[PDB]
């Protein structure tokens, strides 16, 4: 009767930055749905193509566990059908997304008086993500004709930028710690039950 | 296509009620959820209120978690923000929204379908 | 909502500064750029304080608060341009300030010489009311008009020029309000207010 | 070099279609950031739409629904289609690579799209009298005519010095208007007469209109 | 190849603020960050913050967190360091080295991996006293300071401050046998050295031996001569 | 803090050593290590970069190591110019920012005992008109760089007044230091003599002045 570790994502002392996001494989387990919608008013919660009430009563094959920190004015990115510098170049998500969505202010956690410069995001990208698609690349991004060659220089920059999380900024600037939970129900047998 | 009818506001006394309804039209099924913003003066807009409609499952922030009360009517597909024991911080215009998801959000623009707002004044 | 001043005055060689004011101005950055007459702009600053290559270091930013600020040192008749900060923040729209003008000074002061018209009694025989409020001879060349109903402000039918080099360096400028036969006989009197770096010129005219 | 060469504006009628080009010279447009960015005739700096290294287009609220942004890999070159123009959106419109963080470093040219209605129409003429409260000013109001210009003399070019004819404005009508004063001493209100010679060419509109004091 | 020379020395008032420069040789920045390192006299190397241009980032320790500031003005292609309400123990040698950079892509983190080029260093040091010029005395030979024919004798340069102080001696032309010793810092926060040269004894009679102290802080140089 | 080194470390000549770096999960948990040489004087220099990757200049006879929470540098071959302080430094991420180690001393034995050379001045005559007094005691030609240093009254030690400088490597290699006992002009006219004692690995130098 092992329970599924939603401790251990929610609870996480440190969470990954967007462009590297952690997903944590989530399967054969007790779940549960009380502490999900129930809980408090904590933060976030929005749910696509399924009922919070209703992941009591349902099996699933495998469920993901995506953490990641952005700041607040993007957190609107992290959902069905939306464009945008985090949607399309960091962590996508599909039209047809079967889960929820959770993302709470953690401006007391991720944000220090001299600026948390951790957290990155990445700038540039020659095309759109996939849905589900991780891309750690840190090759200099070619805008212009030139090749780069490694070289940080006119229209060759590099893909990452920092966050600056200090306290002082503003709401839509402040981190957001964000738990994607994914549904998955294919033809396999349904282990991730929450009876 | 899908539209949002606030009404409700008024003028009242501190200690008071008021009631705020929300008609949600152009709506296929009942996959949507529904939130209360309000725009104190020189305050952005803030959550006080959400419903998730297929859940039948409601949140309110901890300052009006007592004195508000939010319900839906099946029939005329309206929600309803039975508003108690009003203070004068509750002073603001009020605004409904939608969004095709079940759940809650703080943020604004994470709702696509916004009603025009009700003016409350509590002095 | 960027804000920026309508104009600022440095005699050559002093230092001007600008300012460039929001809400929560913290972890946005903030670039500027100069428009020199008739030209396209050119990104003078970007990311608060950096200088891109090629660019005077006369030129320089700074940001904190809910105020960044442009600042040219040694100013030359070769920096009389138009400047506008821009905010990076959103991802999917860019705004920009409402631009400043920084008159470099080729000659004295001079304030503007005001002159309001009533709408002409052949005018309101044609059913239509335009009050001409024309400003000439002040320097440098930057105005702000505002127009008032008794002494309530007026917004709507407004009509504002640009402020144009006219023959002897000094400029002009020509303001007009367009109104209803109704709307200019109902109230008492209308108003002209011109202001000219601090100072303002007010003219006055009624229905009779 | 880096060079971003605009072409594509003109007149148009309102309601109109029109669309702007942006060829790219060193600079990729299919990788980059590229925006459009217009300047009204005498106002602050605009922007219109961008377009995104991997296709996301985002737009402004004053052209939703109405104007498109695209590109074509092959020629190098940025596009903006406008669709159902109106009078406001008469302006010089710049395309212009965007570096987000680094700002916008590289711009075109401009080109300048006049939308309003067309014709060759005549100025209506009213006279500005001079006020009964040592120098009087009066004038001529030369109200709504398009295109520019117009000559405005004063007692047939008899009277010169003292004369300030004060540049048009260009209504949100799409039509011009401007006034010419003549700065007078009071004494000569009674026993002058004066006449502004108001011509405009391209309708052949001469109009003499007298200025007296308001009665 | 490129070098980092920082600013020169500084000695400053407890209360008052500091600001080192380092430059970069033409476009250092390039995926290299740049980190700030302190060492106090005989003890340990203190991370005190960093920077990286690329990513338009810097960072700050526990530390000196609230009363530093770091900046990088890509330009002129050089970095800064300014320390505020500066206290005597903040007297060190303060350091600037490019470090070149790790990628931890597992937490999507991008830190400080070795410094490998490094600066010359610049000396601060925090003391409440004030300037003042140098006390000059003589330090005789005689029988005592004599051994095997040779003898040794020296100048006091005692009570000033701040630091440097160059002594040498005859002008320059005696250079062989001389022994200049780093000044000892006295409780009262002045400086106080000695500089020795051992000469044949034989000369004593026939050489005029003077040491020429030099404190440029004070503006001041006292010639002295050593006689028996 | 929270790494640790050793204070000192010796090895003989040709042979091979171990300094150990000790840590936790907030340095060495999730972050790599590195490690620095610094000579005496002179500026840091970098020594391994990746746990064990080495920069253009050091040879294979240096090689790092890490396992969990604890690294290790071994150096092989010991050669002279080896003697040195050696640091190892992680990038923590719970104070956000790089953390050194406390460092490391290394001696290579194969030195010799090279004695202090002591100096002893009286105060001039010129400072004693000045209403001061000053001893000075200079050592110098003294390895390894250690001494302590202590003054006699007449047949009296005595501490007040007494300010010592640290060792400093000199230009040959050997170490120099000083010593300075101020006094009233009266205080050295009552004493009969003055000693300055300098102790060297268990043995002691006096040298001793008296007035005039
Ligand atoms: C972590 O679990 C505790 C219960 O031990 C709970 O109170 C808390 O809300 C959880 N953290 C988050 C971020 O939900």
């Amino acid at each position: 009767t092992n329970l599924c570790p939603f401790d251990e994502v929610f609870n996480a002392t440190r969470f990954a930055s967007v462009y590297a996001w952690n997903r944590k494989r989530i399967s054969n387990c007790v779940a549960d749905y009380s502490v999900l919608y129930n809980l408090a008013p904590f933060f976030t919660f929005k749910c696509y193509g399924v009922s919070p009430t209703k992941l009591n009563d349902l099996c699933f094959t495998n469920v993901y566990a995506d953490s990641f920190v952005i700041r607040g004015d993007e957190v609107r990115q992290i959902a069905p059908g939306q464009t945008g510098n985090i949607a399309d170049y960091n962590y996508k998500l599909p039209d047809d997304f079967t889960g929820c969505v959770i993302a709470w202010n953690s401006n007391k956690l991720d944000s220090k008086v001299s600026g948390n410069y951790n957290y990155l995001y990445r700038l540039f990208r020659k095309s759109n993500l996939k849905p589900f698609e991780r891309d750690i690349s840190t090759e200099i991004y070619q805008a212009g004709n030139k090749p780069c060659n490694g070289v940080a220089g006119f229209n060759c920059y590099f893909p990452l930028r920092s966050y600056s999380f200090r306290p002082t900024y503003g709401v839509g600037h402040q981190p957001y710690r964000v738990v994607v939970l994914s549904f998955e129900l294919l033809h396999a047998p349904a282990t991730v039950c929450g009876k | 296509q899908v539209q949002l009818v606030e009404s409700g506001g008024g003028l009242v006394q501190p200690g008071g009620s008021l009631r705020l309804s929300c008609a949600a039209s152009g709506f296929t099924n009942d996959f949507y959820s529904i939130a209360w913003f309000r725009q104190a003066p020189g305050k952005e807009r803030e959550g006080v209120s959400w419903l998730s409609v297929s859940d039948n499952t409601p949140t309110y922030v901890d300052s009006v978690k007592d004195r508000f009360t939010i319900s839906r009517h099946n029939a005329n597909n309206t929600v309803y923000l039975q508003m108690n024991m009003l203070k004068p911080e509750d002073t603001a215009i009020y605004y409904c929204a939608a969004g095709r998801f079940a759940g809650r959000d703080t943020w604004p623009s994470s709702y696509d379908y916004w009603g025009q707002g009700t003016q409350v004044t509590v002095s | 909502e960027l804000t920026q001043p309508p104009s600022v005055s440095v005699a050559p060689g002093q230092t001007a500064r600008i300012t460039c004011g929001g809400n929560n101005d913290g972890a946005k950055s903030v670039h500027w750029y100069q428009q020199k007459p008739g030209q396209a702009p050119v990104l003078v600053v970007y990311d608060d304080s950096d200088r891109p290559s090629g660019i005077p270091e006369r030129f320089s930013g700074s940001n904190s608060g809910n105020t960044a600020t442009l600042t040219i040192t040694r100013i030359e008749a070769g920096d009389e341009a138009d400047y506008y900060c821009q905010v990076w923040d959103s991802s999917r729209d860019h705004v920009f300030g409402t631009g400043t003008k920084v008159t470099v000074l080729g000659q004295p002061k001079a304030n503007p010489t005001v002159t309001l018209f009533p709408p002409s009694s052949e005018e309101l025989q044609a059913n239509k009311a335009t009050l001409v409020c024309l400003i000439s001879d002040f320097y440098p060349g930057a105005v702000t008009v505002a127009w008032k109903a008794d002494s309530s402000p007026v917004k709507a039918g407004v009509e504002t020029t640009t402020p144009s080099k006219q023959s002897n360096n000094k400029y002009a400028a020509s303001s007009y309000l367009s109104l209803t036969p109704e709307q200019w006989k109902s109230h008492r009197s209308y108003s002209c207010q011109v202001t000219h770096e601090g100072s303002t010129v007010e003219k006055t005219v009624a229905p009779t | 070099q880096v060079q971003l060469v605009e072409s594509g504006g003109g007149l148009i009628q309102p309601g109109g279609s029109l669309r702007l080009s942006c060829a790219a010279s060193g600079i990729t447009v299919s990788s980059n950031y590229m925006t459009w960015v217009r300047q009204a005739p005498g106002k602050g700096l605009e922007w219109v739409s961008l377009l995104y290294a991997g296709g996301s287009a985002f737009y402004a609220d004053s052209v939703k629904g109405r104007f498109t942004i695209s590109r074509d890999n092959s020629k190098n070159t940025l596009y903006l289609l406008m669709n159902s123009l109106r009078v406001g959106d008469t302006a010089v419109y710049y395309c212009a690579r965007d570096l987000q963080v680094y700002g916008m470093d590289v711009w075109g040219q401009g080109t300048t799209v006049t939308v309003s209605s067309a014709s060759t129409k005549g100025p209506s003429v009213f006279p500005l009298a001079p006020s009964s409260k040592g120098t009087a000013a009066l004038g001529c109001l030369v109200k709504d005519y398009f295109p520019e210009p117009v000559t405005v003399s004063w007692n047939s070019g008899a009277l010169t010095s003292g004369v300030h004819t004060f540049p048009a404005v260009l209504q949100s009508s799409g039509l011009y208007s401007l006034s010419s004063v003549v700065t007078v001493p009071s004494s000569s209100l009674g026993t002058q007469t004066y006449i502004c010679n108001v011509n405009h060419k391209p309708s052949n509109t001469k109009v003499d209109k007298r200025v007296e004091p308001k009665s």
